[PDB]
């Protein structure tokens, strides 16, 4: 249904002070606001394309797209990842009457284009659409500017439309784009392409958004009237520091807005074998609660994802860490306590609880760092004539202390006269048996419990998470992750010889100063990215825009 | 510095770093934002 | 004194800012970061007043 | 919300940016509703900051989320005699989702080294699996309906 | 627009929803009153400024 239709390297220009949008949906009137967000930097490189030459271009964090035209050549866009009917794609078209927006699964042609010849023709965009989760309809003299973003499942489009007369270039000036649409499409986007309406000339400029700090000025009508890019030159930085658009004569010690970290490196030790989650998780027979089992875990890649298709945990509670940050940490020492209790007593496995299990059988400290996992096991621990193989302790003279065990079987004396064996009137045997039948209510069915307790300290890592390492970048401002220790700064070689076991060394200010590379045991040291001794000599910004730097 | 004998006696009694040297306690406070102007 | 005052955790779990950002996620970290910020502004204000 | 007292009994009703006693005094500007069906033990993963199988590959919530999550048991409507094999879920993905993202692709997940190109053999898996809801299941894997 | 704030980030004007008419909000408190008194021991009379 579609056909296939010498190229030259595209030229470049600068978006002088264009491409400012509204960062958020709040309403502000008559104020100066300092924001940090994804913006188009001033005097930044835009690619000037055009002859048709429709390429597929990257979509990094957002896109500023500008077009100058006289006869409505530019029609719409397509956004996606593969654009090949194996994933979902977004299509925005304007067929001279309406605005069509479709999130579907298109099989796009290699060179899409609409058709004009003089009613209409040649709708040679795609071949077939299948699933179509989202549908939306609405039934040189011009400069059209757009900013596209997508975050948290929303695709946001901002736009502006101004009349121009200068012909063959993107004019210098200032533009603030008003919000246009906000569609809840919820797809992944990495590439995009534009649709041209053939006749059988116009240009577009493409630039990309980057994280920056801006100073914005809000009108009475909450229309952004001025903006300052605070990483451009020293005058912009001193305007940003004072939060003003004018400066008088002075010296003006300034702050740091000029350097942004770019790369992120990860360094983990060379551990390959996975953890035995499956020999401590199915493990035909578990242990009684009063004689619980403790086991050490070492030399592991602790992957929790190999348990998704086997067990369904009713309870997963971590205390000193966050469950979303277990894939980035290396631990030094890890234990595992396992036992079996009744369904209603799983609430007592927590720091600070009381009852029967937490008083006489198993107790947790107040300052506990670890996770507790529980799951129902009626299919493995319950039998027809009951399963009288798990015991528990009911009578004790005094409460336990954290991580203490008591396997004694004396005769508890509840009355006055001594017992000396011979469990009579006020003498009891202190251990009783759980009876697990397969017809029990959920309150007293068997549950298997595993408690993991790990520590992080200045020592080699034994068990670590499933994160892939990468290359080392030196003499640059990077984020780094060494053995689960994160930071920002510049990595350079040094000579501060460590102890055999030492992993990192701090300084007097209790900030990390040197670190040891895990794979190649070589010391490095960390210095700040910021230079904090720069001053800007300026006359009045009214008289002139020249500065000197000290 | 064309100063007299008495001033030379006075300057010795009272006991008062390039960025190439920091790369003690002065460099520890230079990295945390504290600067001393001349 | 202004530099020695950076070893204090003003009720936070730790005084190091990279051991809070490497073990907790933002909603659970903003409660400790907002204690360190408040405690580290007071030292600057005391220094300026003196 | 008072026209639902005599019909449904919610096992879970959790509001995050507001208070449940102040929903009768507020006017909202925009309201959405996401609905789906999961297993009884995976209702704890519908929360900001959780991890597991549902929150990693199927449905994820932002950290700064303002709204409510409601769940209720529906063994009487979703379970049948010969099972109810009409609800699926995703088990293998190359990377974790982002908040409020959807992934309906059905490629062949490559877990080993050699390319799969279809032909799900030794280390190639089809990534979607079916829930089987029988009316004799334990409460841990009975169907639950969730609305956010 | 439904409401408008002021420089102190406090609500200053609001729009009536049923009859689309603007209103504005002023504080209930007058904060410039001073009480001239002799000793409460001598007498219980005051003047107000
Ligand atoms: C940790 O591993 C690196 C890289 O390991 C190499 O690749 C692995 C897949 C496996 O084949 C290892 O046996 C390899 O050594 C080691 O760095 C290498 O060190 C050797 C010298 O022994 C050197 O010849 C290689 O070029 C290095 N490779 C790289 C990429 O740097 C490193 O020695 C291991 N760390 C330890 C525990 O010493
Ligand atoms: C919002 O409603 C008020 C009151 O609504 C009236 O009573 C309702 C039960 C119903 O019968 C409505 O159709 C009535 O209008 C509206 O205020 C009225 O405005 C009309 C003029 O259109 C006036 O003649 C009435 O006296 C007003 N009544 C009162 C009590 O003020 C109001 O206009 C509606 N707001 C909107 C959306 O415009
Ligand atoms: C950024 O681009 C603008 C626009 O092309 C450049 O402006 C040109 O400047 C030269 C010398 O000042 C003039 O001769 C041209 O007429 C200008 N062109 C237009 C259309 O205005 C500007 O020089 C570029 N450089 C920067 C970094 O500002
Ligand atoms: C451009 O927009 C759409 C693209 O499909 C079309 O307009 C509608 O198309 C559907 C399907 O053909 C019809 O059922 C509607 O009656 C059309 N009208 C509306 C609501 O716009 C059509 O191809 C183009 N629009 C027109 C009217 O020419
Ligand atoms: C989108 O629709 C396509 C149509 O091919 C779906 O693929 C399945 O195709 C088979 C026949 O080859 C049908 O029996 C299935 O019913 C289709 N599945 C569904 C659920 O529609 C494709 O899976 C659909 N996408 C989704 C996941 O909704
Ligand atoms: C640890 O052991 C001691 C000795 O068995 C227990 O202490 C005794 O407690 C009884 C009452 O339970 C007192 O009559 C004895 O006088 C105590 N002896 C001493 C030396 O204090 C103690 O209870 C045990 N601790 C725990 C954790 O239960
Ligand atoms: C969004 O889509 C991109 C492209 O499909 C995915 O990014 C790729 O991830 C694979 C590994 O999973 C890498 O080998 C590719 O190099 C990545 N490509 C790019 C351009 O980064 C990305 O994973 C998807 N994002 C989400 C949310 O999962
Ligand atoms: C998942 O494991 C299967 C066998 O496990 C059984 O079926 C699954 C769906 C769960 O109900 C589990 O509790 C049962 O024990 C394998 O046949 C299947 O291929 C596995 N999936 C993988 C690894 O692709
Ligand atoms: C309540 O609804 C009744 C029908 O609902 C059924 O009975 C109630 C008590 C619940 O068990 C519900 O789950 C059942 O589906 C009506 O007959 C009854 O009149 C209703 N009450 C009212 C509206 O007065
Ligand atoms: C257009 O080029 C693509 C590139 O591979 C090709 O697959 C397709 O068959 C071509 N279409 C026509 C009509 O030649
Ligand atoms: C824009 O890119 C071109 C070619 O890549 C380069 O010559 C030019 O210096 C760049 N402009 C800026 C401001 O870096
Ligand atoms: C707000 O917009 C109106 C036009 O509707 C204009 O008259 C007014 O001057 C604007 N307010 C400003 C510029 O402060
Ligand atoms: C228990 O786990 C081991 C380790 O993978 C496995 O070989 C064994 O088959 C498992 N047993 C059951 C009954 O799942
Ligand atoms: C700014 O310069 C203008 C033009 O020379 C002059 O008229 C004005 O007085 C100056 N204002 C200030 C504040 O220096
Ligand atoms: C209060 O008045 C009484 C009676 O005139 C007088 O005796 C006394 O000194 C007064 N005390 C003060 C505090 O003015």
């Amino acid at each position: 249904q579609c056909v296939n239709l010498t190229q030259l390297p595209p030229a470049y220009t600068n978006s002088s002070t264009r491409g400012v949008y509204y960062p958020d949906k709040v309403f502000r009137s008559s104020v100066l606001h300092l924001t940090q967000d994804l913006f188009l930097p001033f005097f930044s490189n835009v690619t000037w394309f055009h002859r048709f030459d429709n390429p597929v271009l990257p979509f990094n964090d957002g896109v500023y797209f500008a077009s100058t035209e006289k006869s409505n050549i530019i029609r719409g866009w397509i956004f996606g990842t593969t654009l090949d009917s194996k994933t979902q794609s977004l299509l925005i078209v304007n067929n001279a009457t309406n605005v069509v927006i479709k999130v579907c699964e298109f099989q796009f042609c290699n060179d899409p284009f609409l058709g004009v010849y003089w009613m209409e023709s040649e709708f040679r965009v795609y071949s077939s659409a299948n699933n179509c989760t989202f549908e939306y309809v609405s039934q040189f003299k011009n400069l059209r500017e757009f900013v596209f973003k997508n975050i948290d499942g929303y695709f946001k489009i901002y736009s502006k439309h101004t009349p121009i007369n200068l012909v063959r270039d993107l004019p210098p000036g200032f533009s603030a784009l008003e919000p246009l649409v906000d569609l809840p499409i919820g797809i992944n986007i990495t590439r995009f392409q534009t649709l041209l309406a053939l006749h059988r000339a116009a240009a577009y400029y493409v630039g990309y958004l980057q994280p920056r700090t801006f100073l914005l000025k809000y009108n009475e009508n909450g229309t952004i009237t001025d903006a300052v890019d605070c990483a451009l030159d020293p005058l912009s930085e001193t305007k940003c520091t004072l939060k003003s658009f004018t400066v008088e004569k002075g010296i003006y010690q300034t702050s740091n807005f000029r350097v942004q970290p770019t790369d992120s490196i990860v360094r983990f030790p060379n551990i390959t074998n996975l953890c035995p989650f499956g020999e401590v998780f199915n493990a035909t027979t578990f242990a009684s609660v009063y004689a619980w089992n403790r086991k050490r875990i070492s030399n592991c890649v602790a992957d929790y994802s190999v348990l998704y298709n086997s067990t369904s945990f009713s309870t997963f509670k971590c205390y000193g860490v966050s469950p979303t940050k277990l894939n980035d940490l290396c631990f030094t020492n890890v234990y595992a306590d396992s036992f079996v209790i009744t369904g209603d007593e799983v609430r007592q496995i927590a720091p600070g609880q009381t009852g029967k299990i937490a008083d006489y059988n198993y107790k947790l400290p107040d300052d506990f760092t670890g996770c507790v996992i529980a799951w129902n096991s009626k299919h493995i621990d319950a039998k027809e004539g009951g399963n009288f193989n798990y015991l528990y302790r009911l009578f004790r003279k005094a409460n336990l202390k954290p991580f203490e065990r008591d396997i004694s079987t004396e005769i508890y004396q509840a009355g006055s006269k001594p017992c000396n064996g011979q469990t009579g009137l006020n003498c009891y045997y202190p251990l009783y048996r759980y009876g697990f039948y397969p017809t029990d209510g959920v309150g007293h069915q068997p549950y298997r419990v595993v408690v993991l307790s790990f520590e992080l300290l200045n020592a080699p890592a034994t068990v670590c998470g499933p994160k892939k390492s990468t290359n080392l970048v030196k003499n640059k401002c990077v984020n780094f992750n060494f053995n689960g220790l994160t930071g920002t700064g510049v990595l350079t070689e040094s000579n501060k010889k460590f102890l055999p076991f030492q992993q990192f060394g701090r300084d007097i200010a209790d900030t990390t100063d040197a670190v040891r590379d895990p794979q190649t045991l070589e010391i490095l040291d960390i210095t700040p990215c910021s230079f904090g001794g720069v001053s800007v000599i300026t006359p009045g910004t009214n008289t002139s825009n020249q500065v000197a730097v000290l | 510095s064309k100063r007299s004998f008495i001033e030379d006696l006075l300057f010795n009694k009272v006991t008062l770093k390039q960025y190439g040297d920091c790369l003690d306690l002065i460099c520890a406070q230079k990295f945390n934002g504290l600067t001393v102007l001349p | 004194t202004l530099v020695k005052q950076l070893s204090s955790n003003f009720g936070a779990i730790s005084s190091v800012l990279n051991d809070i950002l490497s073990r907790l996620d933002p909603p659970e970290a903003e409660v400790q970061i907002d204690r360190l910020i408040t405690g580290r502004l007071q030292s600057l204000q005391t220094y300026v007043t003196q």
